[PDB]
């Protein structure tokens, strides 16, 4: 083999390594921002504070990297 | 920004 050792690519499992790094959820992939440093994914609405839309800038850095 | 959908 799987791409992710932690969930073994099971779409019915939550996974904070290959899905939302905060909640593990796979839903709303168009709202999961990819960090341009660590490449973890983050639901805009799991961030604290939450972002109300997908940012327009080219790059974005998660709370663990900025 | 890149999203998981990309
Ligand atoms: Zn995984
Ligand atoms: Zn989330
Ligand atoms: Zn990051
Ligand atoms: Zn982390």
């Amino acid at each position: 083999g799987p791409s992710c050792k932690h969930c073994k690519d099971d779409v019915n499992r939550l996974c904070r390594v290959c899905a939302c790094h905060l909640c593990g959820g796979r839903q709303d992939p168009d709202k999961q921002l990819m960090c341009d440093e660590c490449d973890m994914a983050f639901h805009i609405y799991c961030l604290d504070p939450p972002l109300s839309s997908v940012p327009s800038e080219d790059e974005w850095y998660c709370p663990e990297c900025r | 920004v890149r999203t998981k959908a990309d």
